[PDB]
Parts: structure tokens; C-alpha cells; sequence
């Protein structure tokens, strides 16, 4: 059977995260503000020519439950870490998140993005620069994406499936 | 000021399960008390009849109020889209608590939720407003219907509303 790669969807409240997924999932752009309690989903997908099974944990960005992540930290195998180009806040938390990942993995080796979403928007308040120099500094892929054009979405999933095949 | 008592008819995909009334503590939060009041008579024009319970997290909480989208991003008050946190006098003590839901600070419109627990982690972030009367048998029923994550497994619809007192 195809390889499954459990996928999960991580950063503060607003970036885009169910809005990413949803692309990716149903093909369409979620204008309302449903925030998440959690949600999951399957699709299959060819990759490099290869069928898998892409399992997406889609995260809360509630800052009140920031203790609950453990767990899912512990089970995912790959993390997009998202933040908002106009939303500098979301670009602080991603340390926090990638910090946490790596404390409850135990491992510096994770299979993680870093995600810029909403590059639609005509105004940014965080530098393409500061992104590509975190990431390289974490030593993972940067991807800029807008879930509303559906910009950069299936890179930014395809991505770190080619950051989990990597490391397996 | 007197509390005013209201009651919710639940339906379960469309069958009678039972009634829940509630105090509302007009006495420590008016303004918020009068906006639940007013959307369970339906006097405005708009509010609670016909609505659904869209999240149901048994262990936790009973969610509804969006009778504008009907899909748990929506609802408005009797002042406008939004009104401020009047107070957070009341805590969420147990079950039976009844709480605005917000999007954050001094964003109440009509979404509200029923605790089957003490939610003290909400204390001063969502408007205590009222308590639970009679039928919290019937609240506590309604966590037949719910998940981990709060999709309700069957329709949990306000048939009916108003107020008794
Ligand atoms: C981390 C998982 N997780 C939990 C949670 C947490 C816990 N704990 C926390 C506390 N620990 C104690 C200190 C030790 C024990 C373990 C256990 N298990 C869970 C769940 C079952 O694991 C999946 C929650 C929870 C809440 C959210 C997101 C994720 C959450 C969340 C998203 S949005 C929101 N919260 C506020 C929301 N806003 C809107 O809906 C806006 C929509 C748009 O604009 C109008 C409308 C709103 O007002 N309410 C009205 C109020 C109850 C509230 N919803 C809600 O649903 O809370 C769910 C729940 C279960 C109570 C909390
Ligand atoms: N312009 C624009 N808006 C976007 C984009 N992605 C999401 N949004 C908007 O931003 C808001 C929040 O998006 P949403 O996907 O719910 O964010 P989230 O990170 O899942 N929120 P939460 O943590 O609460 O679950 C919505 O109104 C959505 O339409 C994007 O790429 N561009
Ligand atoms: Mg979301």
C-alpha cells in the first residue's frame, strides 16, 4: 500500500493554516474566520512520481493551550510552520513552535517547513530576508504562499514530504 | 434588577429531546443578559429560534448562537455586529455556566456556550451571564451528539426559544 506521511499543520491564531490545508484538501479559499479546534485530513497525491497518503493535522493557534501541543508533536512526522507576512507576532512564535518541536521530539532532525503565507496581501510587516535567514538557520526549506491563490500550497506540502522521504 | 428567565426547546435532527431554561444575571451583566433575553424572544426580529448547537466537546462544553451563517463563524447582538466585555464578575464555576463566545477581547455578538464542567482556564476572558435552571439533564444529553474536536454526530437545533420570567 502507498506510504502514508503524517503531516501537521502548525502557528499562531489567523495565519492561514486551515486555509492552506483546505487548498490543498478541497481546492477552494476559506474567506470566514473559523478558528480551529483541530481537524484532520487524508488525500493521496504523486510526489516525484511516487503515490502517498498525506495524513494533515490541521493545529489551533490558541496561545491558551500552547501545554496540549505535546502530543501531537510527538506523533506528527512533519511540521509546517506558518506564520503571515503581515502579522510580525506570528513571525516571534515560529522560534517557540520549532523550539517546542524539537524539545518533545528530542532531535534537532525534525522534517519541518517554514511557511510564509498570505503573499497576496499588498502590505508585509515581515522582510522575505528574515524568513529565508531563520530558515537556513534551522537548516529547513522556506516556502511564501497564499492560501487565497492557492500561491506556493502544493510546494509548501510537497516540500516537506521530500523533507520526511529524505530523512527516512 | 430582577434576572430574567429564558428557555431553549432542543431538537435532535429535528425530534424533541427537552427543555433548558436559564437565569440570566441581568443583576451583574444587564447588558449582556438583555442581549441573550431579546435574541431568545426573537422581538429584534433576528435571534436563537431555528439555530444550531455546532460544537459540542463532551467533558467541556455545549456551543451555539450563529443564526446568521448557521456554520459557527457568524451571529450578531441586539447593539450591532459586536459589543464590549461588560464585566467578568462570574467565573466559569461548573456545569451550567452560561458565556459568550468571542474572537477576543470585546467581540460578544449572539454565540454563546452552556459548560458541563468547570472551565476556570476561560475565567476573565469570556462574559459569565447566566446559569443553567432546569434540564441540565437535558445540556448533559446533548453530549450524545458530540466529538473531541466538537462536530456534532446528529442536528442539535434551538425548535424553540423565549423567555418564562
Ligand atoms: C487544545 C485543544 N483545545 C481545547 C482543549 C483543552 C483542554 N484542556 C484545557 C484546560 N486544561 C486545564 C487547565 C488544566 C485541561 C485540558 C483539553 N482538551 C481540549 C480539546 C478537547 O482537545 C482537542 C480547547 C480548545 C479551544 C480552542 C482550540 C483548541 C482547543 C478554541 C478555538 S476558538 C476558541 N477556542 C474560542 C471560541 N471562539 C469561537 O468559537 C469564535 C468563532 C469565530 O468568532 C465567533 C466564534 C469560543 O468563544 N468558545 C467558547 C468557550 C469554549 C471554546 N469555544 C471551545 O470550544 O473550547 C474547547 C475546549 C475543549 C473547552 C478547550
Ligand atoms: N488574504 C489572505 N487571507 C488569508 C490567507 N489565508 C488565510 N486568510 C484569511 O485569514 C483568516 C484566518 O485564516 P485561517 O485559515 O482560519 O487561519 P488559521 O491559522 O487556521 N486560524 P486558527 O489558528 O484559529 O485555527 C481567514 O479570514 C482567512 O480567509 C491568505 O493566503 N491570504
Ligand atoms: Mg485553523
Amino acid at each position: 500500500s502507498m506510504t502514508e506521511y503524517k503531516l501537521v499543520v502548525v502557528g499562531a491564531g489567523g495565519v492561514g493554516k486551515s486555509a492552506l490545508t483546505i487548498q490543498l484538501i478541497q481546492n477552494h479559499f476559506v474567506d470566514e474566520y473559523d478558528p480551529t479546534i483541530e481537524d484532520s485530513y487524508r488525500k493521496q497525491v504523486v510526489i516525484d512520481g511516487e503515490t502517498c497518503l498525506l495524513d494533515i493535522l490541521d493545529t489551533a493557534g490558541q496561545e491558551e493551550y500552547s501545554a496540549m501541543r505535546d502530543q501531537y508533536m510527538r506523533t506528527g512526522e512533519g511540521f509546517l510552520c506558518v506564520f503571515a507576512i503581515n502579522n510580525s507576532k506570528s513571525f516571534a512564535d515560529i522560534n517557540l513552535y520549532r523550539e517546542q518541536i524539537k524539545r518533545v521530539k528530542d532531535s534537532d532532525d525534525v522534517p519541518m517547513v517554514l511557511v510564509g503565507n498570505k503573499c497576496d496581501l499588498p502590505t508585509r510587516t515581515v522582510d522575505t530576508k528574515q524568513a529565508h535567514e531563520l530558515a537556513k538557520s534551522y537548516g529547513i526549506p522556506f516556502i511564501e504562499t497564499s492560501a487565497k491563490t492557492r500561491q506556493g500550497v502544493e510546494d509548501a506540502f510537497y516540500t516537506l514530504v521530500r523533507e520526511i522521504r529524505q530523512y527516512r | 434588577m430582577v434576572n430574567p428567565t429564558v428557555f431553549f426547546d432542543i431538537a435532535v435532527d429535528g425530534e424533541p429531546l427537552g427543555r433548558v431554561s436559564f437565569e440570566l444575571f441581568a443583576d451583574k451583566v444587564p447588558k449582556t443578559a438583555e442581549n441573550f433575553r431579546a435574541l431568545s424572544t426573537g422581538e429584534k426580529g433576528f435571534g436563537y429560534k431555528g439555530s444550531c448547537f455546532h460544537r459540542i466537546i463532551p467533558g467541556f462544553m455545549c456551543q451555539g448562537g450563529d443564526f446568521t451563517r448557521h456554520n459557527g463563524t457568524g451571529g450578531k447582538s441586539i447593539y450591532g455586529e459586536k459589543f464590549e466585555d461588560e464585566n467578568f464578575i462570574l467565573k466559569h464555576t461548573g456545569p451550567g455556566i452560561l458565556s459568550m463566545a468571542n474572537a477576543g477581547p470585546n467581540t460578544n455578538g449572539s454565540q454563546f456556550f452552556i459548560c458541563t464542567a468547570k472551565t476556570e482556564w476561560l475565567d476573565g476572558k469570556h462574559v459569565v451571564f447566566g446559569k443553567v435552571k432546569e434540564g441540565m439533564n437535558i445540556v448533559e444529553a446533548m453530549e450524545r451528539f458530540g466529538s473531541r474536536n466538537g462536530k456534532t454526530s446528529k442536528k442539535i437545533t434551538i425548535a424553540d426559544c423565549g423567555q418564562l420570567e
